[PDB]
């Protein structure tokens, strides 16, 4: 039903009519009986030696092999095809498209660029998916099936004595579902084992029950899969039903069963892998750096309102400057020219290996007294070093970046390098001194010998120990700086000090920066959590970016970096090449371990449509792509079936913004009726957890929200057989057009919060449910069954502060009444102490929602800090806790004296042993929003937003200050409410 | 005679937050300074900050047994005896790599004069009227960046656009020479012996052919036209907001300057926000 036009090889053109479904062999099959009746029919051959070609909306000549797609699939710009003879590696062929559906742009683009240092990162990162792609084939079939179902364990093999007295005598009762019968007839053990015991000792004590192994367990209903030899109790699985008191629930499967699934997967490396004088040292050279601005292209300023224009220049190193700032003489707005010879006091054999040059274009508007108003106009940063160890030098042309809205600094030194990918901007002719020759970094031999050449026990131990373990952020003065360098050598002793031994040195003095060298290479280990400070962007030096590598790899493990896998995307964008240490470990990593693949490629491809770094992490996700394996046509469904859910949202929005909602659920349930969408939503995994698979949508149940952005709630069935045992629906609200990073990053703080509670002996338990952002304002969040929010239960139950009381009452009536008020105590607990803590704000009846087993968990988080008082200055931040009269009643057991019962001072307590609890681990929190600086989050841009939380955490004072200092909060809000 | 107490001192600018000395050091010719109270707010302390090198150089002032100094011979009376002589002595004998003088102290009364109107029931009118303009200015500078972005994307679709149909020209172009080259003298022209097909056959396909081709150029520079009003316009709100954002900015601080020094310092009021 659609007119298309097709382009013989016989310079012949066909009007054919097609049907927006029909293949290509179909419909390549049906046009050639059309060629047959037209003038130059004889020099036509067969079907075979011809495939079709069209241009597609990402406008690439893009000639399909696979003739299996059809028309929709094919999203032509306009309905012609033309046939020539196929030319090239089909198979090759074939994955590009692939690849490039998934990435979101053509694979072609990447050839197109121009740029070395492009190309070479293409080429040189494949030995990575090399010996990641043998790795995983070096015990076959065992080694590929870790990879595609990697155990699921935690990093600690020993309980926590609170949790370790959930188990009489360390015995857990496991249920073994074994299914052998052919009419799918289930069977049923109940197992008493030790916790400690391997999966195979499981496996084999149940069968002697039932009266390598052949055999593996899977969990029963989201298909995880035991593999690997640990302690049965130290599979997340396992640790969680006892936690939850739950009955663990497993089956048992024949490794055949399994192993058939896994289909080969090969790598080839692609095309592009086959295809393909006079050096001084820095320290030769003597001069200062000096800089000349020629002229800009084009400014967007209006002649009225800017007096004059001018740039403004520095060396920065890692955020801090290496020297004075320079500026241009004022020029007037209309002829923007300068040609002057910029002059910094920085010595060229002084420069840092990480050194750049930050400079922007501001307008001075001044017209009243002496008041100048300055106003940056674009920036742009550059690498002063060549991704080789090269200087850049000869003229350049850089075209200027948007200023950051909300960034009032007429620098910024924490964007990206590198020119503005649109030509259509402000661009900026420079021109850097010619040295007569190439210039190149000293290589490491020649800087640990002049480090040589330049270069008793103490008392003061409690200095450096006090030092080292201060703040991230605390205040270092000019007196320390000088003591922690003068013993530098003595800091080894205290190997967590390096982060401010670091700041200590200054970079502009290759004298200092040598000695660092020599002493970062003997480095005593760190533990993970504090080498992954030294990644962000106050530490640029490769050889100090390497080190921090180092120690993640040899101590961060498989569950520890899937938490930190947000913050260490991140960090990528900090680093100044495109091939460095920190993604050849995360690439071997997600490659090697299908569930950090999986979030590590839905991080990256949320950020596409970011330009700034829309092509560092293009490349990355191209070279992943390559060598995922099988995986990439999971990964494909899941893309499209989000598309699909994407282009409908918009409909409703910019179409269908006015309408009734039944009108919206009516014109929705046709649009998710057509076969079209149908099929494209069903049976694909779960992009917020890859182990759950989802079955039939269920039309009945799918409608749109009402809330605010009125996002989607779909209802997908469980296709695993055993999916009675655990959830039979996966319900997941679809949101479009509300920012969900800052809730990933509150969610995923209050993971860490809870595990740190755990530990010490609190059970607090949080509800950190899934949230993930797959593009730009859009994403999805996963549903607690069986919960609503406040406002529900008042509405529902219609007033009284006691009608939460009286609800929860109800739900679970008897003796479980104690159990609930006490689970609804710990939780209230723990989010009272972490929405302070974290300052999130405008908690109501609204965004607070509690299960019917009395557990409570915060919903809604966006804004974090107190960003809506930066907008809206109020002085003063901080914000007070929400227990309302309704916590305190339930909290108390509906003692009519809810502020002194006897339990409620225990609420205290625990409240207290919260704060102190995660104020004792203040570092990790603090390097995690440190790390999330350059995300491009709102609330968080600067230091200073981090600097909220040195407050509410009053890291400033002492312990008994800081404690004292939190009651008095506890004690306002209290009786203030 | 010079030593004057801390608390009537000028550039002693008692309690402040770090943040807050960043924002006032913004800038400033090196040897910019002030002092303030200690982080750990044990009172004895005073930090001193002080700006070289484009760096915000952050010294500690040392109180033991009633003296004052930087290093442990202290050998001052008080922090105004101790800030008075670095005023005018180089700090190089403290630290040899630290050559700079005291010189430009930012004075609190200095900026504080530039609020006037002292008066409570003026200030409340006054600063109604700051908050309405910043509140205008805010909503009416959101309008402008939300169409300046939205405006990004519609120019970014458009340009691509364009590439899509300079494949879609060039592919039927190279059509074209191949139907001439090869139908148009080698099979038919051979074949010119009375025959209708090359009247009929070939030459209404060339024509439909052509007429294709042209169709699409005229496409292309209809959507060229596009682009070219709507890059125009997309410069144009850059300046609009390049102009808004620098006013914008000045309105913020004079706001927050009065709600400093006179809805807070001058009459402390829980009705400070009921002003706005
Ligand atoms: C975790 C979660 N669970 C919900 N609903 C149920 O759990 N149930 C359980 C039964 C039916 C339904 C109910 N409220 O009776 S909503 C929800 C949630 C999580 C995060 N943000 C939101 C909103 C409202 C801000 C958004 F984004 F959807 F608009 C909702």
């Amino acid at each position: 039903r659609i007119l298309v036009e097709c382009l013989l090889p016989n310079g012949m053109i066909v009007t054919l009519e097609c049907l927006r479904e029909a293949t290509l062999i179909t419909i390549k099959h049906e046009l050639f009986k059309e060629a047959r009746k037209y003038p130059l029919h004889q020099l036509l051959q067969d079907e075979s030696s011809y495939i079709f070609v069209s241009v597609t909306q990402e406008a690439e000549r893009e000639e399909f092999f696979d003739e299996t797609r059809r028309l929709c699939d094919l999203r032509l710009f306009q309905p012609f095809l033309k046939v020539i003879e196929p030319v090239g590696n089909r198979e090759e062929k074939i994955l590009n498209r692939e690849i490039g559906f998934a990435i979101g742009m053509p694979v072609c683009e990447f050839d197109m660029v121009k740029d070395p240092e492009v190309q070479d990162f293409r080429r040189n990162i494949l030995n990575v998916c090399k010996e990641a792609v043998d790795l995983r084939d070096l015990n076959s079939p065992h080694s590929r099936a870790m990879y595609v179902y990697p155990p699921n364990v935690e990093s600690s093999p020993e309980l926590p004595k609170h949790i370790y007295n959930k188990l009489d005598k360390g015995q857990i009762i496991v249920v073994i579902w074994v299914i052998v019968s052919p009419n799918n007839d289930k069977q049923k053990y109940t197992l008493k084992i030790n916790h400690d015991c391997v999966p195979e000792q499981v496996i084999a004590e149940a069968i002697r029950k039932k009266t390598q192994g052949k055999y593996i367990l899977k969990v029963c209903g989201c298909d995880e899969y035991f593999l690997e030899k640990y302690p049965l109790s130290q599979y997340k699985y396992i640790r969680s039903c006892i936690m939850l008191g739950r009955m663990p629930n497993l089956m048992l499967m024949a490794k055949e069963s399994l192993y058939s699934q896994l289909p080969m997967d090969c790598f080839t490396m692609p095309s592009y892998s086959r295809r393909i004088t006079s050096t001084k040292s820095l320290w030769v050279i003597n001069s200062a750096l000096r800089i000349k601005i020629l002229c800009a292209t084009y400014v967007n300023v209006n002649i009225r309102d800017i007096d004059k224009i001018y740039v403004r220049t520095g060396i920065y190193h890692g955020g801090e400057p290496l020297c004075d700032n320079v500026n241009t003489q004022r020029v007037p707005c209309s002829n923007p020219r300068w040609n002057e010879w910029l002059n910094y006091d920085i010595y060229i054999p002084d420069l840092p290996r990480a050194a750049r040059l930050c400079l922007s274009i501001c307008s001075v508007k001044g017209r009243k007294g002496a008041k100048e108003e300055h106003c940056p106009l674009a920036w742009g940063n550059i690498n002063l070093f060549d991704y080789t160890d090269t200087l850049v030098s000869g003229k350049m042309a850089l075209n200027l970046w948007p200023v950051p809205h909300g960034l009032e600094d007429l620098l910024n030194p924490i964007g990206v390098t590198g020119s503005n990918p649109n030509k259509e901007t402000p661009c900026l002719e420079l021109e850097f001194d010619w040295f007569s020759s190439v210039v190149k970094f000293p290589d490491m031999s020649v800087i640990e010998e002049h480090a040589n050449w330049s270069v008793l026990r103490e008392n003061d131990k409690e200095q450096l120990k006090a030092i080292s373990t201060r703040d991230p952020l605390s205040e270092i003065t000019e007196q320390e700086k000088d003591f922690l360098w003068s013993h530098r050598h003595y800091c080894v002793t205290i190997p967590e000090i390096l982060p401010k031994l670091l700041l200590s040195v200054k970079w502009n003095s290759r004298d200092e920066v040598a000695q660092m060298y020599c002493l970062v290479k003997d480095w005593p280990p760190i533990k993970p959590e504090q080498a992954m400070e030294l990644l962000d962007c106050n530490y640029p030096d490769p050889m100090v970016r390497g080190f921090a590598v180092r120690c993640l790899e040899k101590y961060l493990t498989d569950d520890k970096l899937s938490q930190y896998l947000i913050q260490l995307v991140q960090v990528l964008k900090y680093e100044q090449y495109l091939d460095n240490l920190l993604v050849r470990f995360l690439l071997k990593k997600a490659l090697t371990n299908q569930r950090i693949g999986h979030f590590f490629f839905w991080h990256l491809k949320s950020e596409m449509h970011n330009k700034t770094v829309s092509q560092r992490f293009g490349l990355l996700l191209e070279s992943y792509c390559r060598a995922c394996g099988m995986y990439l046509k999971h990964l494909n469904r899941q893309v499209e079936a989000m598309e699909k859910l994407i282009n409908l949202t918009d409909i409703l929005k910019q179409e269908k913004k006015d309408e009734t909602q039944k009108v919206q659920m009516k014109f929705l349930v046709e649009q998710m009726r057509r076969p079209d969408f149908m099929d494209a939503l069903q049976g694909f995994l779960s992009p917020l957890n890859p182990a759950h698979q989802l079955g039939n949508l269920r039309l009945e149940e799918c409608r749109i929200m009402s809330s605010a952005k009125r996002p989607l709630w779909l209802n997908w069935e469980n296709p695993d057989i055993m999916s009675e045992l655990l959830f039979q629906n996966n319900e997941i609200i679809f949101k479009n057009g509300d920012d969900l990073r800052q809730d990933m990053l509150t969610l995923q703080i209050i993971r860490i919060m809870e595990n740190i509670w755990q530990n010490q002996g609190l059970d607090l338990r949080m509800l950190p449910y899934g949230c993930l952002s797959i593009g730009d304002c859009v994403g999805l969040i996963e549903v607690v069954r069986n919960s609503h929010t406040i406002m529900q239960i008042q509405c529902k139950g219609g007033f009284n502060s006691h009608t939460l009381h009286q609800w929860l009452k109800d739900k679970n009536k008897g003796e479980i009444y104690d159990a609930a008020i006490d689970l609804f105590t710990r939780s209230c607990a723990g989010y009272c102490v972490a929405t302070f803590i974290l300052g999130i704000g405008d908690r109501h009846n609204s965004n607070i929602m509690v299960k019917d087993d009395g557990q409570l968990f915060h919903i809604d988080f966006g804004h974090f800090l107190d960003h809506k008082k930066k907008k809206f200055g109020y002085k003063r931040e901080r914000v007070p806790f929400v227990l309302t009269q309704d916590f305190l009643i339930v909290i108390s057991k509906g003692a009519q004296e809810c502020t002194k019962t006897r339990e409620f001072e225990r609420f205290q307590e625990m409240c207290y042993k919260a704060y102190l609890a995660i104020r004792q681990h203040a570092n990790l929190f603090i390097n995690l929003f440190s790390m999330m600086l350059g995300s491009g989050m709102p609330e968080l841009q600067s230091f200073d937003d981090i600097a909220y939380i040195r407050k509410t955490l009053a890291l400033d004072k002492t312990e008994q200050e800081a404690l004292e200092y939190f009651m008095k909060q506890m004690n306002d809000a209290r009786h203030g409410g | 005679n010079n030593n004057m107490s801390l608390q009537d001192a000028e550039w002693y600018w008692g309690d402040i937050s770090r943040e807050e000395v960043n924002e006032k050091l913004r800038d400033t010719a090196d040897g910019t300074f002030l002092v303030r109270d200690a982080s750990t707010k044990m009172h004895g302390d005073y930090t001193l900050t002080l700006r070289k090198g484009g760096n915000n150089k952050l010294i500690k002032i040392f109180h033991r047994d009633g003296k004052y100094g930087f290093s442990d011979p202290l050998t001052f009376s008080s922090v105004v005896e101790l800030i008075n002589h670095y005023r005018n002595e180089s700090l190089a004998q403290y630290n040899p790599k630290l050559d700079v003088k005291l010189l430009y102290p930012v004075s609190k009364y200095q900026q504080d004069q530039v609020v006037k109107e002292d008066n409570i029931e003026a200030v409340g009118k006054k600063l109604h009227e700051y908050n309405t303009q910043f509140q205008e200015k805010s909503r009416e500078y959101d309008r402008l960046y939300e169409e300046y972005t939205r405006t990004s994307q519609e120019i970014q679709m458009k340009r691509t656009a364009i590439e899509a149909f300079n494949e879609t020209i060039k592919i039927f172009e190279e059509q074209c020479q191949t139907q001439e080259r090869y139908s148009k003298e080698y099979i038919e022209k051979f074949k010119r012996e009375g025959n209708e097909k090359e009247i009929q056959r070939i030459m209404h396909n060339y024509d439909k052919l052509k007429s294709r081709i042209s169709e699409i150029i005229d496409s292309r520079r209809r959507l060229e036209e596009d682009l070219k009003k709507q890059a125009a316009e997309y410069r144009e709100i850059d300046k609009r907001m390049n102009s808004i954002k620098p006013d914008l900015i000045q309105l913020r601080k004079t706001r927050d300057q009065y709600l400093m020094w006179l809805t807070q310092k001058g009459v402390r009021q829980k009705k400070l926000n009921e002003w706005l």
